């Protein structure tokens, strides 16, 4: 599903401030990462990235194309293609703790300034 | 004849834009008898200071082109522009290169007429309000500011994709657009970066008059997300000097003059 910035912001609250990344920064990162499409699937040099957070099967989740993946998140990549964001968020937190925000290539170039526009005022 | 008024008296404002009824160019031509071979139109009632080349990057989207022509020709005539329509068709099977095709359109259009303004438009975007003028302004103009795709709003303030317009001087000033972006994404952000580096700001109409419809379509396997896009946009300040109008090379395979437009099929090479 193609979510809105506010739908996304409300769903990822538990991630706010984790590893020092705010909700504004995440709204910005997710728009440029998947266009807020929970079913996004992108290939990238022999590997596939899934969902809202574009979590890769290279190390993070297990896919049928690449079954011996480290599957660090301990989850099937298909669980990242639905609208229940709790496990997508749990896996993102593992990426943040282990690898850091730079796993998301959109962060530095697109989310280093003009963060206010990303605020959701809708309760 | 004297100068066309600042605002056209022919505008109707909001329009219904639907992609239901199939189009027939023969009919479009029938309805637009004033459009000359190659899709050129010049007002007869007044003199327009806007000599506009409208550049459409393109690859296998004829059904989209039909709708684009069906809606834009009447709009552009109402806007009282001295314009020409150019469809830059990418031959080959390499990933789609939107920016490079726009650069080719700039160079090729200039061979036909002394255009002073260039509108760069995706072939699937139709403006829903004719007060959203397809011409150039004192600063770079972003036109498709409220696309239905983004809920009829601007997705981010730095967004310069979709439909935009640059005067010839503005375009020249940034060394045109990058040629090195292959595949989907980031080339428009690179363009945005260029304008900013040259000290320009982005002019836009408000979100109401900027309402724009996007014809729907399935993913283009020939235009998948560019893996290098995020890195590339971080180096625009330096690369805009060596990648642009000044390094543009390509081969023209065919120039086709149809009654509603000029289609130029080109071979723009492969990822370097
Ligand atoms: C670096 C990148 O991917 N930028 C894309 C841009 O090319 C596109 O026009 C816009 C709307 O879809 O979304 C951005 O995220
Ligand atoms: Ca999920």
């Amino acid at each position: 599903t193609e979510l809105t910035k506010c739908k996304v912001s409300h769903a990822i609250k538990d991630i706010d401030g984790y590893q020092g990344i705010s909700l504004l920064e995440w709204a910005c990162v997710l728009f440029h990462t998947s266009g807020y499409d929970t079913q996004a699937v992108v290939n990238d040099n022999g590997s596939t990235e899934y969902g809202l957070f574009q979590i890769s099967d290279r190390f993070w989740c297990k896919s049928s194309e690449f079954p011996e993946s480290e599957n660090i998140c301990g989850i099937s990549c298909d669980k990242l293609l639905d609208d229940e964001l709790d496990d997508d968020i749990a896996c993102a937190k593992k990426i943040l703790a282990i690898k850091g925000i730079d796993y998301w290539k959109a962060y530095k170039p697109m989310c280093s300034e003009k963060l206010e526009q990303w605020r959701c005022e809708k309760p | 004849l004297t100068a066309c008024p600042e605002e056209s008296p022919l505008l109707v404002g909001p329009m219904l834009i639907e992609f239901n009824i199939p189009v027939d160019l023969k009919l479009v031509e029938q309805q637009n008898p004033k459009v000359k071979l190659g899709g050129r139109y010049t007002p007869m009632d007044c003199i327009s200071p806007h000599k506009v080349a409208i550049i459409i990057p393109f690859r296998n989207r004829q059904e989209h082109l039909k709708y684009w022509l069906y809606y834009l020709h009447p709009i552009l005539q109402r806007q009282q522009l001295d314009y020409g329509i150019y469809v830059i068709n990418q031959a080959g099977e390499s990933m789609f290169n939107r920016a490079k095709l726009l650069n080719v359109g700039f160079k090729e259009a200039l061979k036909d007429y002394d255009y002073n303004c260039f509108v760069f438009s995706d072939v699937d975007l139709i403006p829903m309000n004719d007060h959203n003028t397809y011409r150039c302004f004192s600063q770079p103009r972003h036109i498709s500011v409220a696309m239905d795709k983004f809920g009829f709003s601007l997705p981010y303030v730095q967004y310069f994709g979709g439909v935009s317009a640059l005067s010839k001087q503005q375009f020249l000033s940034i060394n045109g657009f990058p040629n090195n972006y292959w595949g989907w994404g980031g080339e428009d952000d690179d363009i945005y970066n260029r304008l900013a580096f040259r000290g320009m700001s982005v002019s836009r109409p408000n979100a109401v008059i900027g309402k724009t419809r996007m014809i729907r379509h399935s993913r283009d396997k020939k235009n998948e997300p560019n893996p290098q896009r995020f890195d590339r946009i971080a180096h625009t300040k330096e690369t805009m000097l060596s990648d642009g109008l000044n390094s543009l090379t390509y081969m023209v395979l065919e120039v086709q003059r149809y009654p509603l437009y000029t289609k130029i099929t080109v071979d723009i090479g492969t990822p370097s």
